Parts: structure tokens; C-alpha cells; sequence
RNA sequence: GGAAUACUGCCAGCUGGGACUGAGGACUGCGACGUAAGUCAAGGAUGCUGGCAUAAUGGUUAUAUGCCGCCCGUCUUGAAACACGGACCAAGGAGUCUAACGUCUAUGCGAGUGUUUGGGUGUAAAACCCAUACGCGUAAUGAAAGUGAACGUAGGUUGGGGCCUCGCAAGAGGUGCACAAUCGACCGAUCCUGAUGUCUUCGGAUGGAUUUGAGUAAGAGCAUAGCUGUUGGGACCCGAAAG
RNA sequence: AAGCUCGUAUCAGUUUUAUGAGGUAAAGCGAAAACUUUAAAUAUGUAAGAAGUCCUUGUUUGAACGUGGACAUUUGAAUGAAGAGCUUUUAGUGGGCCAUUUUUGGUAAGCAGAACUGGCGAUGCGGGAUGAACCGAACGUAGAGUUAAGGUGCCGGAAUACACGCUCAUCAGACACCACAAAAGGUGUUAG
RNA sequence: GCCCUGAAAAUGGAUGGCGCUCAAGCGUGUUACCUAUACUCUACCGUCAGGGUUGAUAUGAUGCCCUGACGAGUAGGCAGG
RNA sequence: GUGGCCUAUCGAUCCUUUAGUCCCUCGGAAUUUGAGGCUAGAGGUGCCAGAAAAGUUACCACAGGGAUAACUGGCUUGUG
């Protein structure tokens, strides 16, 4: 979806890459809770 | 290179994930890296309003009215150059008539004959 | 036009009328347009109280703006009822008819037999 | 596109049997007004006030004329100087009639105004807020 | 070298045989032949002749002959049929009444409207008359205390049926109802600004910024009747296993 | 329909002109078969003006909103017709077969999923001996004429018509047809 | 190009049937003929649309007169009886 | 010197907390504790709780709907 060129309905694929980062984020998150406890 | 709200647009494809591939629509977003495009598609017999997304390189500007302005501009020009003097002017675009008679001459051109030989 | 004849060929029989056939048509299955109505000619008051605005007095007159294209063809044109022929009185031909006439059929460009056959379906 | 009257008021069926020939015979527009306003329903038949038509009298050049209500006229309680107009309308509630008398005018019927102005001169129609309603 | 016939086409050329049709009901029109008066195949049939006057034409009916016609109703869109009901007859048999809201139409009155819970009366469940009250309406808005609709000719522009003026007529000009679009003015709520006075904290003068309401900006509702829609009542009818 | 609220010189499953994209290549030929310029229509897109155009020239010398003023009909291709939208408002119905045209994926074979055009369901009438999908076909009551598709030995209305060829089958052939058996065997016959 | 083999069972049997071999079979061509509720013209019924008309003693004013184009139908909708 | 590093979902409108210039209300009237509103803020699935509170019955009763099995597509036979 980054080089897809036309996208069929903000920007959108940058929602897409925000996305992306927010679930990598929560993992290495949790990550660190685990280390934790 | 300014894309605008308003204007019209070509796409162009410089792999076939959507099949648009010039269908004519208008601008009404622009950004840095993309542009928001609208189109009129045929749904049982009503044109429905899609919108789409679309990068720099696959699209372009259209030359629609190209004609329209300079055919505009000459028939002001022609009309006060009517009006100037006395005149038949006649300022519509016909199509194109049937051709009409002519003699074609043989002097230099006897009929060089040919069968389906094939050759 | 001609595109529209090549579009709708396989349904339609056409040609170049002589002036004979014209006059025949327009003489005996001629009928007018009074705003509606489909009203028959039989007479040229009908037609210069309607066409007289365009230089047109008579049915002569409307004859010959027809066969010589004239500059107020479109209005001497939609002013008559498109015309009601009958089944050719001698048959067609063709044991069948749906093939163009180069191949020994009935639609198509005859170019020229229009008035063999017009002249029988009147 | 309504063409009879669907009531049974004969008084009203002889308008209708005047102004149909009316406006068959003379081509003045306001005839034709006329009639197609005979056809309308109650719901689409407001009434107007006194105090709307004094308004209306009261704009510019127009303070001679005849004013014509196919509707009612009703009365108004928050004016205080009526003018002496002459109305000519189908109902008149009490109210309005004494209002008009006392300030000097005369109230008329539609007949009366086919007889006094056959194509309609020096008149004027007025119709009432109509989608005020629900 | 001079012709002819064939073939395709045109004639506002001529002349025979056959079949179906005769709508219309004073006159008016467009025409043709006429020296003319007039005649005519020109805006839809008349002239002459014969037979019989009744079961002859025609109708109803029984049968024969030629061709045609798969058994009804219901339930599933395809083998679209299958499947379920039908021995025959007569009588009975299924979208009704009511209560509450809503659209539309008719009538009565109209900024109002509704006599009939009651009283008076009578030719007695009829008809006729009536006082005081009450509902709905004539005003909204805030969560609430509360507040509560004119800068002007009740507004500026954009069109807008009609009407007046000029015009031979098209047209031009003036005025513009209802209604639609936009910029305004007012009322309530929210945020600020915070006087004249105050009992030292009360009170809210004058002016601004958005957002919001079926708001105002010369009222339109009330009442009964009819066709109808939704909901409840056994609710178009019959058919069942329960507590 | 209830519905009156606006009818405009406007609409349209159509063509044409301008401009796009498909580019296969048939173009031909490119400076050496690579070139990068070119021909028609092949189905889809957009456009073809009277609330449209012209003149002074403010806004912070290009471009955008201006002020104020001016141009009405050969008015800007063809063909056909005066008929959509807004709100009030409402009855029945809401997921399937057949065939055709392109694309995607397929296998012993059939095929599976798409979008599009007809038909069927709600539909009679002529023909295919019989028939939802095949071939004709604009359903009030009648008279005359002419025909579509299909046919003209008899059943059965209509030429045991005319003309040129081919074929002999020990169950020929007279069709859903250009499909499976189908590629081969034959001292059967004809023409190349 | 025609023709013969190129497999496929079981009550009796189907180019629709009789029958047909210089065809009544196969390819093709020129004509004449038969026939639908389709096309043309005419008369009658109805629907829709466009025109004219209360003027008297003549009438049915939701009337009367002139003209033109149309008519399939389930669920459902409207109008007249 | 390489043939890996890590991972539950879920709301976030079922609610956590707090303060008010002279903010408004609490039904006969006051005062003080108290409650409730709307105006502010400050917090966000860490810490809870769950996409429904378990089976079995062959006497099993009532109202409905069901076949037709050998024929999609000319399939079937002797040699992978």
C-alpha cells in the first residue's frame, strides 16, 4: 500500500503506516511489561 | 505544477491493481504526495459519485476546451469583422457534405489493370 | 447520418430516391402535420397556411424542396407524418430476408432498387 | 392539473359557470387567475387580514385600485386607521365587513366585480401566508 | 457502313375482366367543361326492374360433418411438473365494531372556536333555548432560578403570476402577492466587558465574538362529517401440543 | 396519484467535432531491425456559450475575487420531442434460470467466479409432427388485400416446376450441427 | 465431394407417418404459389388529447359538435356501474 | 561467523478523581451538614469483567414439509 499508486477511497496511506506503527509500538511495549514483572 | 480544487484531470499509469486508466474526473484536494480526485460512474442508468486518491506521476492536466476558447475568440473576431461591413457569415460548424463531381483526366493515366491473381 | 445507418443496417432497407417515387409517395401517402394530428394533404391551402412562413405554397413546391435538398429541408422534413407502407405486392425475393443484400438478402444499401420496392409497398 | 369543483355549493358552481366563459371569450390574464383560484382547496385558500390588505395599498401609485381576494377576508385587531378600499372577495367575516363600512369603502362579491370590471382592470390579487401551516 | 430488336427506366398514355365497401343526411368549400345561361366522375350511392309476403330471410334448439380444445382450484420461479382438495344437491359461511394519533377532502365560524356534564321547555329517549366554567389556539427559550420578540415606510438585494403607463403590434418602463436564496434587525441560552447607585456586597447600565431554536419579523385555528394509515382490543375465518 | 411549486429553448441508453487512454501493428520508415513519428474506427472519459462574452483595473508586475460599464438571436454541429427535478407521501416486492459478449483461474472430462445485452416469470398469435427458454411477431369487434418465419408426392392449403452436378447403403438420407465416437481403414465412385 | 466399416444389448417401433432412388435424398441457381391476432385501407365500441359552443321557446352544462392517435397484463392502484 | 527477535484479544458512550466569583435547585420559612444539576479541569483497559446460568431422554405429544432411487451432456466394453 506505500507504492500502490491509486487507492479508492487525509492522506490515506498514511493512516495506514500510523496504524502499522501503532500496533508495532503496543508490542514492544508489552514487551517491556513482561520483562518487568 | 499546481494542482488546485477545482481542476480537471487525466490519469495515466506510467501492476493492474484498478482499471480506471483515463477516465476524466476533477480535483477537489492537493497535497504534498497526493490528490483527491471525483468520478461520475454508470451504476443501472444514474452517474454515482466515486472518489479516489491518486500520486503525482499518474496524473496530468486535460485539453478539453482547448478548441472551445479559440473557436469562441474567432467567431467574436469574425462577427465584428461581419458587422463592419455587409455580409453572409453563417457562423456554424457543418459536417462534412458529400463531395461533388469532378472530371479526372487520362494522359498520363492510362488504367493500369490488375487481377486477383493474388499478384 | 451515415453513421447512424451503419449502426442500425441489419433492420432497415435504404437508397436514392428518384424523383417519380417521391412524387408518388408525397401524392397519394402524404400527410401533414397540423401541430399534430396527422392531417391529409388533399389540398394546398393546407400547406401554404403551414409552410408558408418558409417559402413553401404547394405541394409542388414541397417536392422540390424535398428531392433538391434545399436550406429548409429540416422544417419541409418534420412537417410530414413518416410515411405507413404496406407488404410489397409482388413479395421480395430473397426466400429469406434477413441478410444484407449483397448476399442475396433485403437489408442493407440497394442504392438503387429502393424505388422497385417503394413503389410496390406504396 | 385540477378542473372541477369538487364541492356541491351551487352559488360557487355558478362562479365557476361565469368565469369559465369569462375566460373563454375575453384572454385578459387575470380571468384565467380567477379560475384556476376557484379550484383550489380550503388548505390551499388561506385567508388574508384587513391589515395585509392595507399594506398592500399602502406601497406606491397603488392606493385607487381594487383589491380581490378569492379567499376570506378577516379581520385585524392591531391596526388603528383603516383605508377606504373597496374589496371585493368570497367570504367576509363580520369583523372585517364593519371594519370596511366604517372606514367608508364597500364590500362586493366576484360577480359584481364581472360586471364593474370585465377584463379585469385596476386590480389587484393578494393571497395569504400559505406553508405557515404545517 | 447503315440499321433493328433485347435489356433497364419514364408517361399529369389508351382500353378491358374479377372481388369487398356505400360510413354521412337542407345549403356553404376547392375545382373541371362552358360564348354564356348552366352542367359535372369536384367536401362518403343512385337509377330501372322482378319475386314473395310466409316460417321464405332471420333467431333458439337437437344431431351430423371439417378443423380446433390436456381438469378445475391451490402451492413451490428448474422433468415444472409433482403434492393437496373435489361423489351430487339445498341452506349457512370469512377485512367487522370500537379507543387513541395522522394525511387528505367537504362544510360552519374565524383570533377565535366547541349548544347536548347540567338547567329551561315540549306535540316527550325527538325537536327548541341557555348561564358559569374548561380544552385547544392566539409565544418562545433555558438543566433550572428566570428572562420574554420594531433603528427604519416591519428591510437590503435576486428573480416572481398579475396590475398601471407609453407603444401599430413584438416590446420598454413602473409596481410587485404567495414562494425561494442571501446579508441584516429583534427574543432566549452560553462568553466577555462591568457605570449610576449600593449598607459591603447587592445590582446590571453600555458595547462586542461565535454557535443554537419547526423563535419574531400585521396572526390561522377550532369544530363535525367522509375515504383512509398506524397501534390495542378475540381483530378476515377455521384448524393444537398447555398452565 | 395524493399532490400547484417552479417550465425553462431545454432534455436524450444516438451520431459528429476537439482532447484523452487502450497499441496491438497492417501502416513504414525512420540517424545505423532497436528506433520513435505516423491510418482508420474499436468503448469507455470530458467538453461544444445569452445568469454566456467584451471594456476601465481595486485587492497583496504574473494569477485569484473585485468596482463600474457595455454585446440579445447564425445564439455557435446533426437528429428527435415541449414532460424532469424539490419537499410534503405510499401500495406491492428485494437476492435465480437460460442464452450471448469480454476477463480472471482451471482438468481425464465436464467447469468455477465476475461485469454486460436480451428472454422467461405477469404473455396470447403463426412455424419447429409434440415443447419456458428456438425461429417470426405493436393482442378491442369485424371485411378485403399483402406478407414474415416455415413450406408446395399423399395425410395437408400450395409447382410428381425448370436448370447444372453428385450417391446405392445386407436397417442410406432427409436435425438439436459446423461435437463425442473421428484419427485412421476401403481393388467404391468423381474432380483436382 | 458423396458412400461402407469407425461397437452396443435386451416386451414391438419409428426422418411425425406412408412411402421415395435421372428421388419425394445432398450442393446450388431462376421463378410461380400457400398462410399469422404482423403491415395497408374501411366501418363500429371505448380511452386519451386538441379545438368550437347558454344566446332563444329545445330540452340530458358531470352537456352537444369537429378532428387526430391508441387498446397485452400477475401483486397492486384508480373510475363507473 | 550466520542460519532470528516478540507477542492475547475487548470497550475508551457500561466509568477514575477533583474543585466553583455572589453558579442554580431541594416542595410553609429560615441556618448548617448533605444531595442533584452545568461550568470548568486532570485522568484512559495497568485494575475489573464478560460476546448466554450445565447436561440427558427411543413412550417421547401438536402444526408442517419429503423421496423414486438405475439418463446432467448421446455417458458404457481389450490391452496401466
Amino acid at each position: 500500500l506505500d507504492d500502490q499508486w491509486l487507492v479508492e477511497v487525509i492522506d490515506p496511506r498514511t493512516l495506514n503506516r500510523a496504524e502499522r506503527k501503532r500496533l508495532v509500538k503496543k508490542n514492544e511495549k508489552q514487551q517491556r511489561r513482561n520483562m518487568k514483572n | 505544477k499546481v494542482y488546485k480544487v477545482g481542476d480537471i484531470v487525466d490519469i495515466k499509469a506510467n501492476m493492474p491493481h484498478k482499471f480506471y486508466q483515463g477516465k476524466t474526473g476533477v480535483v477537489y484536494n492537493v497535497t504534498k504526495s497526493s490528490v483527491g480526485v471525483i468520478i461520475n460512474k454508470m451504476v443501472g442508468n444514474r452517474y454515482l459519485e466515486k472518489r479516489l486518491n491518486l500520486r503525482v506521476e499518474h496524473i496530468k492536466h486535460s485539453k478539453c476546451r482547448q478548441e472551445f476558447l479559440e473557436r469562441v475568440k474567432a467567431n467574436a473576431a469574425k462577427r465584428a469583422e461581419a458587422k463592419a461591413q455587409g455580409v453572409a457569415v453563417q457562423l456554424k460548424r457543418q459536417p462534412a457534405q458529400p463531395r461533388e463531381s469532378r472530371i479526372v483526366s487520362t494522359e498520363g493515366n492510362v488504367p493500369q489493370t490488375l487481377a486477383p491473381v493474388p499478384y | 447520418t451515415l453513421e447512424l445507418l451503419k449502426l442500425i443496417e441489419p433492420y432497415v432497407a435504404y437508397g436514392y430516391p428518384s424523383y417519380s417515387t417521391i412524387r408518388q409517395l408525397v401524392y397519394k401517402r402524404g400527410f401533414g402535420k397540423i401541430n399534430k394530428q396527422r392531417v391529409p394533404l388533399s389540398d394546398n391551402a393546407i400547406i401554404e397556411a403551414n409552410l408558408g412562413k418558409y417559402g413553401i405554397l404547394s405541394i409542388d413546391d414541397l417536392i422540390h424542396e424535398i428531392i433538391t435538398v434545399g436550406p429548409h429541408f429540416k422544417q419541409a422534413n418534420n412537417f410530414l407524418w413518416p410515411f405507413k407502407l404496406s407488404n410489397p405486392s409482388g413479395g421480395w425475393g430473397v426466400p429469406r430476408k434477413f441478410k444484407h443484400f449483397i448476399q442475396g438478402g433485403s437489408f442493407g444499401n440497394r442504392e438503387e432498387f429502393i424505388n422497385k420496392l417503394v413503389k410496390s409497398m406504396n | 392539473h385540477r378542473t372541477a369543483p369538487k364541492s356541491d355549493n351551487v352559488y360557487l358552481k355558478l362562479l365557476v359557470k361565469l368565469y369559465t366563459f369569462l375566460a373563454r371569450r375575453t384572454d385578459a390574464p387575470f380571468n384565467k387567475v380567477v379560475l384556476k383560484a376557484l379550484f383550489l382547496s380550503k388548505i390551499n385558500r388561506p385567508p388574508v387580514s384587513v391589515s395585509r390588505i392595507a399594506r398592500a395599498l399602502k406601497q406606491e401609485g397603488a392606493a385607487n385600485k381594487t383589491v380581490v381576494v378569492v379567499g376570506t377576508v378577516t379581520d385585524d385587531a392591531r391596526i388603528f386607521e383603516f383605508p377606504k378600499t373597496t374589496v371585493a372577495a368570497l367570504r367576509f367575516t363580520a369583523g372585517a365587513r364593519a371594519k370596511i363600512v366604517k372606514a367608508g369603502g364597500e364590500c362586493i362579491t366576484l360577480d359584481q366585480l364581472a360586471v364593474r370590471a370585465p377584463k379585469g382592470q385596476n386590480t389587484l390579487i393578494l393571497r395569504g401566508p400559505r406553508n405557515s401551516r404545517e
